[PDB]
């Protein structure tokens, strides 16, 4: 698995290595290369976490499962639009946001885009 | 349904003013529902008679999701047949405090407490920042008129400038517009028409100037609002004053940004 | 193409010139088969002892398996308690496959409740999870007690059994007082019988551990008696038969027999039977505790000693002649009841049985597996019938269960070709009856695609299976048969000299080539 | 019919549920409205189970291991992680193949890693290596392997990715590593989706730059039918005599040369949606095959299925169709008339997660008998779309329903049969109600075609009309 | 080189392996893969083919030369601020924008993002 | 089977009409014909749908979120026989305004709407200018045959010079073609012969001439075709003429576009335009 990470306060995108399936999330993926996301919680109800992937080998998207806190969290935030939930409860497929301590990595490649700021503007 | 926030720094009298705005909107035989977007939990302890509303955020956290609360145990009425929403904050430094106002507006929609033939929506904002779930109402075009509190003072003036920003910036996106600008007195002189002033400066209209004193603290000891605390106040008139001039209000306009040094040389020309 | 009036199921409906027409055009079409004679090549190699040697040369792939994980074995033993759910912290794939394959065995409805947990769970953990399943299950299924046992998701992120339940209860989901016995079963140690050992050693902590100041030794003058991990109701009948007879007041800890085999009377019985908690809190006034199977109850045991202050008897299982008279005995010992007359009367029929099939199981060769007290009380009878133990496989045998085998194995000329095998598989044991072929397999269901690989060598290379253990799945009701006691023996024994005896019918039915040997006396 | 005493009867089942297990639970019983084609305002389904109510759902393991890849022969399934998952679920699914056992074929074989403590704590790749090492070293017959991963691989943390990959390169063949671990997903469903993903990532484009296989403009796949009892033989027969050839079966009885020259095949024949429609969908915006979803259970939707796929292709199947009809119409006829009797007017009560309660209505209505009541716990927002149709009106409508919630709706409305799996068989058996396992046909079978319906009617026969149901009641009682 | 288009008018991003520094360029690149990029002339003076591009490995960054015909092109489109006009004249780095017909394929990841529009809005 | 067809031309002579017409008439015959409006407007299926305006892709996918979720029912609708679409545009100052064209032909490729099930199949496209969206058809092959309105006017016939322009630079690699010059009557003496003069300067013909009807108001007034209003009347006949015509058009040339200076000399040999002197030319 491939995951590039970018943001307007790294001056480089940054292009990772990271085994799939994993127990720690991205976050842990994040935190060992040294990748600023802010985390402020251990249970995951903010949202400061909230990253934007994009997967850059459309053809390998696997399927997931959104569990229902992050589903919460997401509309909580305003980033989980009507049709994106449906297409989650329905064909199983991710959303365009997500959150780095809520995120398995999956064996693709990805593009996780973040701002800096907490989910929520 | 008419939807109608209320903006400005945080200190300046906001959670009374509208409280006292809506009690009297009730005495005329309106209803009208409180949403209050503040973090602290006080915006509506003046019409309830409680120690402190309990929050969406809390009774959510406490209830596991949002999926399992309950309109009953969220939506309370109190005198004059109001609605009384209370939308808290999450803890400081955890994530963005604007998140309880996204939730409980959703959660509003959702199980449909708005077109229960109300006619007045108020939004209590913080207006310290504009961002996040506080400028979420202009965002998503939920508060149709907006009325800013301010006082002579240079933080409230800077507040109201950039609330009138946040209105530039989304004016194009919907019918967002600036009803005009309550003035809370300090006992300092020479500050209606300071106020007057800024309004003609940044094209709005001075709706009502609200005077300081004693009547309100002592209806707040007892929970009470001013109005039906004792009708006949002198103070509990001028508040029904207010609420005449903001029904019968039909000027909405869009307002102009003034540069930093427009609200010095304002400030500083008329005395202080 | 079917006839009404002579339905065909999947056999032989698939054996018509249609179907096989239509079979063989899509092999020489659409599959690229390995040519016959390469598969024949190859299956003739797998039956070498090359081959053999390459199969017990394995240290990580394991074919076949003869052992399940040890919440299985948790839950049959919360099964035997009175109003008890069986609880699986951990995923709800492991209570649906516990459930199928103790349907499929029992033929009788089995009850087990998961908190479902998922990957929010595996992230965060399982603290709500248990809150809300156990406040579910008691709100709807009403138990007296719970009991949790944990799932290998549980064991490797670490949750807690012990602050999860005291957090449930301090914040009111459950009542304070209510009983939820706990116990940590992982997957990857141990096999079923491990979790059975696991389970019981938490409900007797659960309910002794904190009350050991008015308890004294004789007391209430009975025994207890711990069964284990036992798939025979008769074996739990047999047991309280026997010590009524006696004359011996007992305890049976952890007897499911009565939930396992409710009668069919139009109403749905969930709970039945088992032992109540009272006899679970007066069980250290018990004079002695007896542990039916002590190679998989080391844990109970040493819980027992330690705390009840109970002096438990170096006993075997009770199977066969010599361990069952020994089982007796002590018991006798201990109660002060003399051994009745019925009892005698029963062993002489079990003797007489005995001399009776003497001729036909001498020499017969044996290839058997499953539990270790199990095949251990096997091989001991395999030895007191005249018959040859070959090879005894346990998957879930230790170095020191081994050496005792090998111990009695070494008391009785009939043990010298007898090698014993611990870790080992089914694959291991498939390779060892093509290379040392025996007369017959002894063991679970899972054995008879053995015997279908010797028919395919030739019909005089095949080892006919007979199925005693766990679990039994192409046949019905042979878990109501008996395996201890003189009962069990009388039916072990009937059953190995009927099979032989079928056996030798069988290879003697050809008209004028074998029929010689026909006979209509044996 | 009676809407409004089955909404009570929801009611007063619902009442012994906690306040929020009783609101989750209450999105999940529907009263059926056939003139409703959004069920996402009648019913919701694909949420997680409420802890602790004795759910039936099972884990993506199960739906990935023991359904999609299971049933392929020539391939060796490697269960990574402790005994028990490969133990419990070795041979309790009758999908059926043709193969030695053991040599070329195994599907009946539990192969496992059998992890320990000190797996468990020290890695557990290299032991995965040297598994395929010693795999490779005793089955050479075998045309691939694949790893489905159990609860503990993705927890304690291991990339058998790149061990497929690196051993896949030294040993020259396929190697597929399934992340079909239990606490993804709330159920079989997304083990589905997993295995789907699997197949296409690491198996069905290994063909793509070959142009030796020799297509012809009749070439069809069966996908979705997993050969149980033979359910697949008897659709290929029947596809076979319509005139088409069928080169894939997905994926009972199925090898790994079909799924790879899948792709060359002009139609996709879907029997199970739930199972495969990831994969038929990839490989229509792929390599444009266009999927049609076909039913087989009872003869009127044989017949139906029959005709709506040689409507695809040219007269000359049609005319076969036609034929086939023509040859097969005496045989059901005869069943119907033998049977129809017997069962005529008798109510059922249905619940077999995935897409066989709508399939199978059709053939229970063939026999004059009613579905009252159907569920599926694992089934979507689009399964429940397309059932609603095929039900009656006001009849109960379930999805994941727990023990009790099915006991009492059984109790309540009293049918004359109840079609389901093990987990339930005995304790309806119990109450005196006829029981079928519709998962595993009750080890009888096909129900398939027309030589299915034939076994599915004297199967229902000999179970609802057996005499044993009359002495249920003693005579001194 | 590993390229990645994206689109809105592709359902799915689409991942493809390219040779580097071919005198083919990313337009040889986007014909041979079906990727529909309109392009509109054979003298790279339309601006049709604008392109964004994204060097997903922000260390295997590689320099190269922006010529004055792309430079103009991409004036006369308005994709070229005057930051990385100075950016590509000093220290040759590729601008933001770039166009399909003129951009030679480097030995890196890429992100190429087009809308369908020619060049211009 | 299918002969993909566009209309081209100035917005405001009459495309949508004519179009409109020229489907009602081939539906008579028995034909199955669809519309794509590639117009901003978003009016061309009105005249055969009888609403007050089809619901745009653009619309649908911004009110559902993406393309991708569409359906072909919701939009695609069945009137009078023959199916409509509507491509819609985007917001006035952002974008292109050609992209919805280019998210609706797109978006009906991957649903199916193009598989020929049908015998016709029409664009109305706005031709005032050619660029991105509103040449997408022609660039990327999916217009066989154009036909391009034209009035008297000298901004017509520059845009019929322009859409002749774009089709000679997209004729080497594709098939699409100019099948003739349609003549709406800007109620212009020498029209008539001044576009005939036009399409045999560009190597192309008339298919027809329209004649200027008031009944054609009468018609859009209760939205509805002229041809379903009166089966009997002239117009009709004339539409009925040029839509038989347009199936029985065999001419598919590549055009000989002209210059600025031609056209100017073109409106001047009829009238059009007075004639203009060198000596005149300070006073
Ligand atoms: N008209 C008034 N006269 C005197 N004191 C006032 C008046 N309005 C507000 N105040 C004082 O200003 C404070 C403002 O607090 P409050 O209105 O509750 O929330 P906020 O800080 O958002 O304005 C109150 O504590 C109140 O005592
Ligand atoms: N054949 C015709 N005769 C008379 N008027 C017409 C004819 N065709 C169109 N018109 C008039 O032209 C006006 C606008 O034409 P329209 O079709 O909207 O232009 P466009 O070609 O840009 O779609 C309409 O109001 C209509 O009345
Ligand atoms: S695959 Fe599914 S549960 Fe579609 S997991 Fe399950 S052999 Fe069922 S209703 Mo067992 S979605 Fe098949 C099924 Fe149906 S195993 Fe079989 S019977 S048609
Ligand atoms: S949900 Fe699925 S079947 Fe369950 S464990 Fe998880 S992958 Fe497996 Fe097998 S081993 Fe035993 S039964 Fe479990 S507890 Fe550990
Ligand atoms: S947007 Fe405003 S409220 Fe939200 S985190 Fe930033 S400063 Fe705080
Ligand atoms: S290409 Fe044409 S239609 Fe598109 S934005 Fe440019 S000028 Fe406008
Ligand atoms: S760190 Fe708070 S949601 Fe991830
Ligand atoms: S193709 Fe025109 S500038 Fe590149
Ligand atoms: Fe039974
Ligand atoms: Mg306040
Ligand atoms: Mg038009």
């Amino acid at each position: 698995a491939t995951i590039y990470f970018s943001s307007p306060l790294m001056p480089h995108n940054k292009k990772v290595q990271a085994v799939a399936g994993k127990r720690s999330t991205k976050k842990g993926v994040a935190q060992e290369n040294g990748v600023k996301i802010p985390f402020e919680c251990q249970d995951g109800n903010c949202g400061s976490c909230l990253v934007k992937i994009t997967h850059l080998d459309g053809e390998r998207i696997k399927g997931m499962l959104l569990t229902d806190k992050e589903r919460n969290v997401l509309k909580s935030v305003g980033k989980l639009p009507k049709s994106e939930e449906e297409r989650a409860a329905v064909r199983d497929l991710p959303p365009t946001y997500r959150l780095a301590c809520q995120t398995i990595v999956t064996d693709e490649d990805l593009l996780v885009e973040f701002t800096g700021e907490p989910g929520g503007a | 349904m008419r939807q109608c926030a209320i903006y400005g720094k945080g200190g300046i009298g906001k959670s009374t003013t509208t409280q006292n705005l809506v009690a009297a909107l009730a005495e005329m035989g309106k209803k009208v529902m409180i949403v209050g977007c503040d973090p602290k939990a006080d915006s509506t302890r003046l019409i309830l008679h409680s120690k402190a509303q309990n929050t969406i955020m809390e009774m959510a956290a406490e209830a596991g999701t949002v999926e399992d609360l309950e309109l009953e145990d969220v939506l309370k009425a109190g005198y004059g047949g109001v609605k009384c929403v209370e939308s808290g904050g999450p803890e400081p430094g955890v994530g963005c405090a604007g998140r309880g106002v996204i939730t409980a507006i959703n959660f509003l929609e959702e199980e449909g407490a708005y077109e229960d033939d109300l006619d007045f929506v108020f939004y209590d904002v913080l207006g310290d920042v504009v961002c996040g779930g506080f400028a979420m109402p202009i965002r998503e075009n939920k508060a149709q008129e907006i009325y800013i509190v301010c006082s002579g003072e240079m933080m409230a003036m800077y507040a109201a400038n950039n609330i009138s920003k946040g209105i530039v910036k989304y004016a194009n996106s919907g019918s967002v517009r600036l009803g005009g600008l309550i003035c809370n007195s300090r006992n300092t002189d020479r500050e209606d028409e300071l106020i007057i002033a800024l309004a003609n400066k940044l094209g709005t209209q001075m709706i009502h100037f609200v005077p300081r004193d004693n009547v309100v603290q002592r209806a707040e000891i007892r929970r009470m609002t001013v109005i039906e605390y004792d009708p006949k106040a002198k103070q509990a008139d001028e508040y029904r004053a207010l609420a005449r001039k903001v029904v019968d209000n039909k000027l909405l306009v869009i307002p102009n940004p003034i540069t930093m040094d427009e609200l010095e040389e304002l400030l500083m020309e008329f005395g202080i | 193409s079917q006839q009404v009036d002579k339905i065909k199921a999947s056999y032989p409906l698939f054996l018509d010139q249609d179907y096989k027409d239509m079979l063989a055009k899509k092999r020489d079409g659409f599959e690229e088969k390995y040519p016959q004679d390469k598969i024949d090549e190859v299956f003739q190699w797998t039956t070498t002892k090359e081959y053999q040697e390459l199969n017990f040369q394995r240290e990580a792939l394991t074919v076949n398996p003869a052992k399940a994980c040890q919440p299985l074995g948790a839950v049959l033993c919360a099964l035997g308690f009175e109003k008890t759910m069986p609880y699986v912290h951990g995923s709800q794939g492991c209570v649906a496959y516990f459930r199928s394959y103790f349907n499929r065995h029992f033929r009788e409805p089995v009850s087990c409740v998961s908190d479902s947990m998922t990957e929010d769970a595996a992230v965060f953990g399982g603290q709500q999870n248990m809150k809300d399943g156990l406040q579910n299950c008691k709100a709807t299924y009403k138990p007296d007690m719970i009991a949790v046992s944990t799932t290998c998701m549980a064991e490797v992120i670490g949750d807690d059994l012990n602050a999860f339940i005291n957090n449930s209860k301090k914040e009111g989901f459950i009542p304070d007082e209510f009983p939820v016995p706990f116990a940590h079963t992982p997957s990857f140690v141990g096999s079923h019988v491990t979790g059975w050992d696991n389970m019981f050693e938490g409900i007797a902590r659960y309910f002794t551990l904190k009350s050991m100041d008015d308890k004294v030794v004789g007391s209430n003058k009975k025994i207890n008696i711990v069964p284990g991990f036992e798939t025979y109701l008769g074996n739990f009948r047999v047991i309280k038969r026997m010590l009524s007879e006696m004359g011996v007041g007992y305890s049976l800890l952890s007897d499911p027999e009565e939930v396992l085999d409710t009668p069919a009377d139009g109403q749905f019985r969930m709970y039945a039977g088992g032992t109540t908690q009272e006899e679970m809190k007066d069980a250290p006034n018990a004079l002695n505790t007896v542990l039916l199977q002590p190679w998989h109850l080391e844990k109970t045991k040493k819980f027992v000693e330690g705390t009840w202050k109970h002096e438990v008897p170096k006993l075997n299982i009770p199977m066969g002649l010599d361990w069952t008279d020994e089982f007796l005995m002590k018991v006798s010992e201990i109660s002060g009841q003399p051994i009745p007359a019925s009892l005698t009367k029963e062993r002489g029929r079990l003797v007489d049985m005995m001399t009776d099939s003497h001729t036909w199981l001498h020499g017969k060769r044996f290839a058997l597996w499953g539990d270790p007290d199990f095949v251990m009380g096997l091989v001991k009878f395999l030895l007191e019938l005249g018959c040859e133990p070959v090879h005894i496989l346990c998957h879930n045998g230790n170095k020191r269960w081994k050496k005792a085998v090998d111990a009695i194995l070494a008391a009785s000329p009939y043990g010298k070709n007898a090698t014993v095998y611990i870790g080992k598989d089914l694959w291991h044991l498939r390779s060892l009856v093509f290379t040392d072929k025996p007369d017959f397999m002894i063991g679970n269901s899972y054995g008879k695609f053995i015997q279908r690989d010797t028919l395919h060598k030739g019909k005089e290379f095949e080892v006919p299976l007979i199925r005693i253990g766990f679990p039994i799945f192409d046949r019905h009701h042979l878990h109501r048969s008996t395996t201890l006691g003189y009962e069990g023996a009388m039916q072990i024994l009937t059953t190995l000299v009927n099979s032989i005896l079928e056996r030798l019918d069988e290879e003697t039915r050809g008209m004028q080539a074998t029929d010689y040997n026909h006979d209509l006396v044996r | 019919m009676s809407r409004e005493e089955v909404e009570s009867l929801i009611q007063e089942v619902l009442e012994v549920y906690p306040e929020k297990a009783r609101k989750d639970r209450n999105k999940h019983l529907a009263v059926n409205d056939p003139a409703v084609t959004q069920s996402k305002k009648c019913i919701i389904s694909n949420k997680k189970s409420q802890p602790g109510l004795m759910t039936i759902r099972g884990c993506a393991y199960a739906g990935s291991k023991g359904v999609v890849w299971g049933p392929i022969k020539d391939m060796i399934h490697i269960s990574h992680g402790p005994v028990g998952c490969g133990q419990y679920s070795r041979a309790g699914r009758r999908n059926y193949y043709i193969g030695t056992t053991g040599v070329n074929a195994f599907v009946t074989m539990n192969f496992t890693s059998d992890f320990q403590e000190k797996d468990i704590v020290f890695g557990g790749d290299k032991k995965l290596a040297k598994l395929i090492d010693e795999v490779e070293t005793l089955f050479p017959l075998n045309k691939g392997i694949s790893v489905q991963s159990e609860c503990p691989i993705g927890l304690i943390g291991d990339d058998i990715e790149s061990v497929s990959k690196v051993k896949g390169a030294e040993l020259s063949k396929t190697i597929v590593p399934v992340r079909c671990e239990g606490f993804r997903g709330v159920s079989q469903s997304l083990g589905h989706h997993i295995a789907n993903d699997a197949v296409r990532d690491w198996v069905l484009g290994k063909r793509d730059e070959d142009t030796t296989f020799a297509s012809t403009p009749y070439d069809v796949a069966i996908i979705g039918d997993y050969n149980i009892g033979g359910d697949a033989w008897s659709s290929r027969i029947l596809l076979e005599e319509m005139g088409l050839r069928c080169v894939a079966q997905w994926s009972g009885d199925g090898s790994i040369s079909e799924i790879e020259l899948t792709p060359k095949v002009k139609l996709n024949l879907v029997h199970c949606y739930r199972s495969m429609n990831y994969i038929s969908r990839h490989m229509e915006e792929k390599y444009g095959i266009p999927w049609m979803e076909y039913n087989f259970f009872g003869p009127t939707k044989t017949i139906e299925s029959l005709r709506a796929i040689a409507a695809k292709f040219d007269e000359s199947i049609q005319k076969k169709c036609e034929e086939v009809i023509a040859k097969y119409k005496p045989e059901w006829e005869a069943v119907v008339a033998k049977y129809r009797p017997r069962l005529e007017g008798k109510r059922v009560m249905l619940y077999i997660g995935g897409l066989r309660p709508r399939h199978v209505i059709g053939a229970y209505e063939d026999l004059g008998m009613e579905v009252v009541g159907t569920g599926y716990e694992f089934a979507h927002n689009d399964d429940y779309d397309r059932t609603m149709k095929e039900m009656g009106d006001s009849t109960l409508l379930y999805d994941d329903v727990t023990g009790y919630e099915f006991e009492e709706f059984v109790k309540r409305i009293k049918p004359d049969l109840i079609g389901s799996g093990i987990k339930e068989k005995f304790i309806f058996q119990k109450m005196g109600i006829p029981f079928r396992e519709m998962h595993s046909w009750d080890y009888s079978g096909p129900y398939h075609g027309f030589d299915g319906f034939a076994i599915f009617a004297r199967d229902m026969d000999m179970t609802l009309n057996n005499p044993c149901w009359k002495k249920l009641q003693a005579p001194w009682e």
